[PDB]
């Protein structure tokens, strides 16, 4: 009904990069980088966006 | 060189589930990438009292900060050093979509002051040679659970052992290139947050830089291997770019 912005994996590397750029997903959750809430979708079969940058 | 006037106090602790809080001062190379915000979204590794080393994916900008000698990132106040940058050296040879050659140099606008708390790490040899199967120190503000999605204030250690490319690629196969080394999947893990920070295998005395923090599990799995930057591999950038500057 609304959003903002899709979160991006490596897929070319199936790990994350381990930097702390927490983003506020539309769901209301903090996530430690993007590519978190792009593993979070996948195994969970969901579809997320960041809602906001930085923390919820 | 690699020697802290304050000593690291390594215990059983350090080997399982993700480590220990460090004596304060005790990592002294140790260094924090921070926003104009103050906030904490990568380590480093001070080489000199005008450079820091750290993993290119972390995205430094002239606008970041290097915070020098901090333990308790939640302290009202302690005794520390806000660097400034000048210059920002990417690896040229760093790969987006695999995160190989995953080292950059930041020249210091304002030198660094080597105390007591404050100092820099070896860089090796590239023809150096680590053993797999050596246990090293990695530390860091980076998540102590995955789960917590709140970095620690104090700086932790975990002690892991090397592994040979070999048997990292049983786990993650064919994306472990040779500008990277593995370790862990021993009961601690580097995470969220840690990005740029020190693997450091002591040599002679000294205690080294062997791995930069790179990436890993996207879930802090203590029985996965952690990839970090191979320094062996990227010693001569740094020892050109360093003299070209």
């Amino acid at each position: 009904d609304s959003l903002g912005r899709e979160a991006k994996c490596y897929n070319e590397l199936n790990g994350c990069t381990l930097e702390y750029r927490p983003v506020c997903g539309t769901d209301g959750d903090t996530y430690p980088n993007e590519c978190v809430l792009c593993f979070e979708n996948r195994k969970r079969q969901t579809s997320i966006l960041i809602q906001k940058s930085g923390p919820c | 060189c690699g020697v802290p006037a304050i000593q690291p106090v390594l215990s059983g602790l350090s080997r399982i589930v993700n480590g220990e809080e460090a004596v304060p001062g005790s990592w002294p190379w140790q260094v924090s990438l921070q926003d104009k915000t103050g906030f904490h979204f990568c380590g480093g590794s001070l080489i000199n009292e005008n450079w820091v080393v750290t993993a290119a994916h972390c995205g430094v900008t002239t606008s970041d900060v290097v915070v020098a000698g901090e333990f308790d990132q939640g302290s009202s106040s302690e005794k520390i050093q806000k660097l400034k940058i000048a210059k920002v050296f990417k690896n040229s040879k760093y790969n987006s979509l695999t995160i190989n050659n995953d080292i950059t140099l930041l020249k210091l606008s304002t030198a660094a002051s080597f105390s007591q708390t404050v100092s820099a790490v070896c860089l090796p040899s590239a023809s150096d040679d680590f053993a797999a199967g050596t246990t090293c120190v990695t530390t860091g503000w980076g998540l102590t659970r995955y789960t917590n999605a709140n970095t620690p204030d104090r700086l932790q250690q975990a002690s892991l052992p090397l592994l040979s490319n070999t048997n990292c690629k049983k786990y993650w196969g064919t994306k472990i290139k040779d500008a990277m080394i593995c370790a862990g999947a021993s009961g601690v893990s580097s995470c969220m947050g840690d990005s740029g920070g020190p693997l450091v295998c002591k040599k002679n005395g000294a205690w080294t830089l062997v791995g930069i923090v790179s990436w890993g599990s996207s879930t802090c799995s203590t029985s996965t291997p952690g990839v970090y930057a191979r320094v062996t591999a990227l010693v001569n950038w740094v020892q050109q770019t360093l003299a070209a500057n």
